[PDB]
């Protein structure tokens, strides 16, 4: 199940 | 940036038997950045419709890809993998040797 | 045994050739179960493991939404990173990510992971505590301050300890005939004369899963680490892996060399010799 990413 | 030269292995899925259907694999690994050109050759000519795996990488961040095609080896036919990458000045050819 | 779930994501800019490509591939151990590529022409046709199809269409919908949002987020990241290194608009750059969980044979969390690399260099990592960051340089310190201010680690922790563990346990159950089956290596030793004086002994391991294996030569029961050619473990294309290890031996001394094989699918480790 994929994870929401956050902008670097 | 960093550049890492690909490692290349050429080998069959199953133990090679002259006249028996099999898969010819070219495994490129340890490379960076990800752009790479891979051909499978039969008697020096490009094989068409060669498939490849989805781009992934090792936990050291180096990319890997498997290129593969169905083939029926014979005593006389020559197979190889031809690889180009930014780190290579000329394309690198690795011959299929059923003992490696 | 123990298991892992990991996503490997690559974002690659390509000025003058459209927006950066984003590809995310998810694995249980050495089995890929999902792929999302922003350059795929038919998202609906992108491969999914069978033990995934069983979860139905709302699962697919939720994962597709996250991958689509991740595409945009990794493009935002690449724009910011070009700025943090004062880089020109002309070059191609790469952002990689790995995230996921390791669990034990009981399905308990061993640890989680969420880390990044930029142009091949480690950039930032979530620490084992799942609360704090390690930044490789003054660029990654910007990301760290941003992520500290926004409490991002708390979101990643909730995913790693909750969603990731819970879904890895559900995939292992649904896929138990494959994911929980270790296939031992098929092993033999070959002999390749190099001259009158010496030959290569090559110890082969074929058809094994998962990929982790130990393959070593001993001379008179001493490890031959320096004198052994060990090739990278390689995929066969049928889910299984292959490896070999070779040593050069003097003519007539072959019986002093033993090959040793450790693998999870073996009931006991192997010792092999030529012939």
């Amino acid at each position: 199940f994929a994870k929401k990413k956050y902008c670097l | 940036m960093i550049q890492r030269t690909p490692k290349i292995q050429v080998y069959s899925r199953h133990p090679a038997e002259n006249g028996k259907s099999n898969f010819l694999n070219c495994y490129v690994s340890g490379f960076h950045p990800s752009d790479i050109e891979v051909d499978l050759l039969k008697n020096g000519e490009r094989i068409e419709k060669v498939e490849h795996s989805d781009l992934s990488f090792s936990k050291d961040w180096s990319f890997y890809l498997l290129y593969y095609t169905e083939f029926t080896p014979t005593e006389k036919d020559e197979y190889a993998c031809r690889v180009n990458h930014v780190t290579l000045s000329q394309p690198k050819i690795v011959k299929w040797d059923r003992d490696m | 045994g123990s298991h892992s779930m990991r996503y490997f994501d690559t974002a690659m800019s390509r000025p003058g050739r459209g927006e950066p490509r984003f590809i995310s591939v998810g694995y249980v151990d050495d089995t890929q179960f999902v792929r999302f590529d922003s350059d795929a022409a038919s998202p609906r046709e992108e491969p999914r493991a069978p033990w995934i199809e069983q979860e139905g269409p709302e699962y697919w919908d939720r994962n597709t939404q996250i991958f689509k949002t991740n595409t945009q987020t990794d493009r935002c990241s690449l724009r910011n990173l070009r700025g943090y290194y004062n880089q020109s608009e002309a070059g191609s750059h790469t952002l990689q990510s790995m995230y996921g969980c390791d669990v034990g044979p009981d399905g308990r969390l061993l640890r989680g992971h969420n880390q990044y690399a930029y142009d091949g260099k480690d950039y930032i990592a979530l620490n084992e505590d799942l609360r704090s960051w390690t930044a490789a340089d003054t660029a990654a310190q910007i990301t760290q301050r941003k992520w500290e201010a926004a409490r991002v680690a708390e979101q990643d922790r909730a995913y790693l300890e909750g969603t990731c563990v819970e879904w890895l346990r559900r995939y292992l159950e649904n896929g138990k005939d494959t994911l929980e089956r270790a296939d031992p290596p098929k092993t033999h030793v070959t002999h390749h004369p190099i001259s009158d004086h010496e030959a290569t002994l090559r110890c082969w391991a074929l058809g094994f899963y998962p990929a982790e294996i130990t393959l070593t030569w001993q001379r008179d029961g001493e490890d031959q680490t320096q004198d052994t050619e060990l090739v990278e473990t390689r995929p066969a294309g049928d889910r299984t892996f292959q490896k070999w290890a070779a040593v050069v031996v003097p003519s007539g001394e072959e019986q002093r060399y033993t090959c040793h094989v450790q693998h999870e699918g073996l009931p006991k480790p192997l010792t092999l010799r030529w012939e």
